[PDB]
């Protein structure tokens, strides 16, 4: 999911 | 990491942490349809998800646990995160709710969008009993992060930090003079409303899936932290 | 009025001696567990609870001296907490079930048979975990208890939001008591409190999440007239 | 209202 990214960035 | 701060430097990490004030969309064109105020609100929104998604990687100990548990405390959160900052920025404003410094709303304002003005009311009461007890700084920054990290729990290492923001919380009302009494209903009081902010989201989440069912579009990031919910 | 001149221990007492009892359910253990069964007899057993929460909340010091219509906001609000916390405390001693009767006592393989209540069962089942570790005692227990009726609806002139609150500080006073009796640590002490507390955010939770779908239940389907009034309360 | 009479008698 796209909060996954957000997370790892 | 996080067991082994001090109290002093635990409120120093969260202060540094907290994100910033964003605006609202200028346009402003008033007064509104609830078309165009959920639109603002939802733009607003997705905009402090991602500043939230990073103060929460500041929170202490919040890097600490699975990628899977960070994602399920924040799915969880997200809602009474936005809504306990929005009841803190409204505290200075008596009978408003402060969105954005470009946009602050009235209960009034509030009945533009179907009710709304039922959590506009709960919000505005939240934010009155801040006002009444003097909420300050270094307690928000404390129960937002406690919002974080409890909220999903029930769904160790957790509620060791938890523990330690408690820690903090008596600390910061011990700084201010108050007496161990004082101190214990004081806490206790600022955590029920913990309660409330948690009714107002599950309130909030509510008609958020309703409103998908078409008023404004919302960000495929709001329609993730949407669906989290069922 | 009356309650903000009880002790700890009077309110200790007072509350314990307020508790209403445990009651049974019509379940027939000679029948297997439909959908439709279970939620009506669950629905049985909350309304002829529901009876006794009333008399209950009228022997929880402070409440009597509110107005009719507060009384009613602040039943109509935390009904369905107040049941839940009732059966997650029943349920503590009972690892991986809940005991919803002394003749009832569910599993969360049995708690599927209801579409769209596997996951409240989960909630309610990790609540009761978290009791068992802190090792909840009944004192402590009923305190909890007459938080949540009397903090639930109160952030929903009136003197009165004044004099809840100070009964709530009396209720945290009695909690801090206890816990200091229990031997407790200050430090402990405040960490316990700040516990016991968070989970009243969860059994809100758990409420609400309980309350959406018995106002979709109520489209189809059994509830008495009670439990229809108090439904209506919150959609 | 049932719960308002109940709170009464
Ligand atoms: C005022 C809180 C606001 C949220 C918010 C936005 C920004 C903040 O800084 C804090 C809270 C919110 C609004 C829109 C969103 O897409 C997400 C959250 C919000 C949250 C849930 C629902 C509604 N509107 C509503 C309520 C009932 C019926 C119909 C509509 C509004
Ligand atoms: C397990 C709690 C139980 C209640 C209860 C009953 C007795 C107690 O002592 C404590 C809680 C409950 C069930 C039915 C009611 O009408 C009221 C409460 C309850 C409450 C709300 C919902 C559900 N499950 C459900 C129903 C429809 C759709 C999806 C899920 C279950």
């Amino acid at each position: 999911k796209i909060l996954h990214r957000l997370l790892q960035d | 990491l996080a067991l082994s701060l001090t109290a002093d430097q635990m409120v120093s990490a969260l202060l540094d942490a907290e994100p910033p004030i964003l605006y609202s969309e200028y346009d402003p064109t008033r007064p509104f349809s609830e078309a165009s105020m959920m639109g603002l609100l939802t733009n607003l929104a997705d905009r402090e998800l991602v500043h939230m998604i990073n103060w929460a990687k500041r929170v202490p100990g919040f890097v600490d646990l699975t990628l899977h548990d960070q994602v399920h405390l924040l799915e969880c959160a997200w809602l009474e995160i936005l809504m306990i900052g929005l009841v803190w920025r409204s505290m200075e404003h008596p009978g408003k709710l402060l969105f954005a410094p470009n946009l602050l709303l009235d209960r009034n304002q509030g009945k533009c969008v179907e009710g709304m003005v039922e959590i506009f009311d709960m919000l505005l009461a939240t934010s009155s009993r801040f006002r009444m007890m003097n909420l300050q700084g270094e307690e928000f920054v404390c129960l937002k992060s406690i919002i974080l990290l409890n909220s999903g729990v029930y769904t160790d290492h957790i509620h060791r930090v938890l523990d330690k923001i408690t820690d903090t919380l008596i600390h910061l009302m011990a700084k201010a003079g108050l007496t161990l009494q004082q101190q214990h209903q004081r806490l206790a009081q600022l955590l029920l409303i913990l309660s409330h902010i948690r009714h107002m989201s599950n309130k909030g989440m509510e008609h958020l899936y309703s409103m998908k069912c078409n008023v404004v579009p919302l960000s495929d990031l709001l329609l993730e932290m949407l669906d989290a919910h069922r």
